[PDB]
């Protein structure tokens, strides 16, 4: 139910580069991993790439191996998708979605001779959980 | 007792793990430590692990092999992983000095008999093109793939309405979100997932997709071709 | 403090309450970090 | 860190200082919350 904004699409020539931007609000962007789904008009969905909450684990597709880049910036709450070596088959709609696991904190910073103060998170477990429940409007990318 | 009894030997495929173990008694296993042998044909004797008393450290000659103990139980577990063709030999567990003195080279006393360890040897989902049934009937959708994607990993279902964003309906084949009613059910068998829809209506007309997720292998994630539902 | 809650798995009517499924924060081996550990505490060892 | 305050009530001028409020945080029986407590400390036992 949170808002999803997608932008950065356009019409580009083959072999060019483009950047797609997805924005997050009303929820913690750091707490959810990102995925990119491609869908040509009139055909089924196609998974493209996935990144965890921290960004350590990056996963890509056999059709886009070595040519798609996906990154996340939690400070600005933004998702960057970098395109390399475009082809005419890439004309499709790209959908922005999030995760569901709601990663928690395994450890918090402490102060022994207190132990009662609220201190920021130290270590955390999460990521993966490649299930998408909220889908944004998406962006249209045309290659010609 | 003092003699050592070993267990867990057998045959392993290259790229697996074992749980070698050995137990002993004899009212004198507080002064000694327990480690393991390795003797391959044509070669001399080496060592693989030595759980040193007086330090609790699990020394080993390679990174893969690890020795471990559990409580006061007089049993020692040698865990080995990422096995390779050379690791086929006669594994014996023996007793070394109180502080795991020179091993991988020594020949101790109070040794066991020794077990035997021998080592030797693009998927796309298939879905029907479209389905059709009378309103209020039950429909079934089959998503058949491979062992790595569906057999070894869970399957998620997605519904895309015409000119609308997709929506999650089934996750790990046995649970549904709050906004989705119970009219949809899912099951898995071997490498095939089956989705059953009851009380189909006009509003359910959409394109359904099956996907899998796993970070272990890159062939594991795969989205289905899609099934079209038409209500007469 | 114990953010405890009352256990209802395969329980019997005679042993109602009694066991409590307590969750509390705890210093780890480093004396700078809080875990979140859980335990079972009988109703005779916990007070409100 | 004691937050101490000049005592002033029914005092015989010359005995200025000496007695003092000193209010400070304090660990209670529970090791997660701190009680704000106050006490009276003589000037010989507190250094600035
Ligand atoms: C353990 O420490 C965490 C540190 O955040 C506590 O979480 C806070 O709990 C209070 C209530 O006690 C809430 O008002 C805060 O919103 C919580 N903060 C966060 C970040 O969750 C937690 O209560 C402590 N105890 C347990 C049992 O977890
Ligand atoms: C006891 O500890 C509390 C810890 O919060 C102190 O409260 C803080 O006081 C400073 C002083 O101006 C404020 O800036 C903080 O905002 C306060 N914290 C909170 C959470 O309100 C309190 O001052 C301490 N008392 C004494 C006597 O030292
Ligand atoms: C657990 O069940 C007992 C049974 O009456 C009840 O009295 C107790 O309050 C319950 N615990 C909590 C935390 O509600
Ligand atoms: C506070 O106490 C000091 C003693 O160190 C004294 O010199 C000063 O006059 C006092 N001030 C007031 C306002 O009581």
């Amino acid at each position: 139910q949170v808002q999803l904004v997608e932008s950065g699409g356009g019409v580009v020539q083959p072999g060019t580069s483009l950047r797609l931007s997805c924005a997050a609000s009303q929820f913690r962007f750091d707490g959810y991993g990102m995925h990119w789904v491609r869908q040509a008009p009139g055909k089924g969905l196609e998974w493209v790439a996935s990144i965890s909450h921290d960004g350590i684990k990056k996963y890509h597709a056999e059709k886009v191996w070595g040519r798609f880049t996906i990154s996340r910036d939690n400070s600005k709450n933004t998702l960057y998708l970098q395109m390399n070596s475009l082809r005419p088959e890439d004309t499709a709609l790209y959908y922005c979605a999030k995760d569901l696991r709601e990663d928690e904190c395994e450890e918090w910073w402490s102060d022994y001779y207190d132990f009662g103060a609220q201190l920021p998170c130290a270590k955390s477990r999460g990521g993966l959980v490649g299930i998408a429940d909220n889908w944004g409007q998406g962006t249209m990318v045309t290659v010609s | 007792q003092v003699q050592l009894q070993e267990s867990g030997g057998g045959l392993v495929q290259p790229g697996g793990s074992l749980r070698l173990s050995c137990v002993a008694s004899g009212f004198d296993l507080e002064n000694y430590s327990i480690g393991w042998f390795r003797q391959a044909p044509g070669k001399a004797r080496e060592g693989v692990a030595c759980l040193s008393k007086n330090s609790g450290i699990g020394h080993s000659v390679k990174g893969r092999f690890t020795i471990s103990r559990d409580g006061d139980s007089n049993t020692w577990f040698l865990q080995m992983g990422a096995l390779e063709a050379e690791d086929t030999a006669v594994y014996t567990c023996a007793t070394y000095n109180r502080a795991c003195a020179n091993y991988v080279t020594i020949w101790p006393e109070f040794r066991g008999q020794g077990t035997q360890v021998t080592v030797s040897s693009q998927s796309v989902l298939t879905q029907p093109p479209s389905v059709s049934a009378a309103p209020g009937q039950k429909v079934t959708i089959s998503c058949s793939g491979n062992t790595s994607n569906i057999g070894n990993n869970f399957v998620s279902w997605y519904q895309q309405r015409p000119g609308r964003a997709p929506q999650l309906l089934i996750y790990e084949t046995d649970k549904r979100p709050s906004g989705i009613p119970d009219r949809f059910s899912a099951s898995k068998s071997g490498t095939s997932g089956t989705l059953a829809i009851t009380g189909l209506q006009t509003g359910d007309e959409a394109d359904y997709y099956c996907a899998t997720w796993a970070a272990s292998l890159s062939s594991a994630r795969v989205f289905g071709t899609g099934t079209q539902v038409i209500v007469l | 403090t114990l953010q405890c809650t009352n256990v209802t798995n395969n329980i019997t009517d005679d042993m109602r309450g009694e066991l409590k499924n307590c969750s509390f924060n705890m210093t780890t081996e480093l004396r700078d970090k809080k875990q979140k550990v859980y335990s079972l505490f009988y109703r005779l060892d916990v007070v409100q």
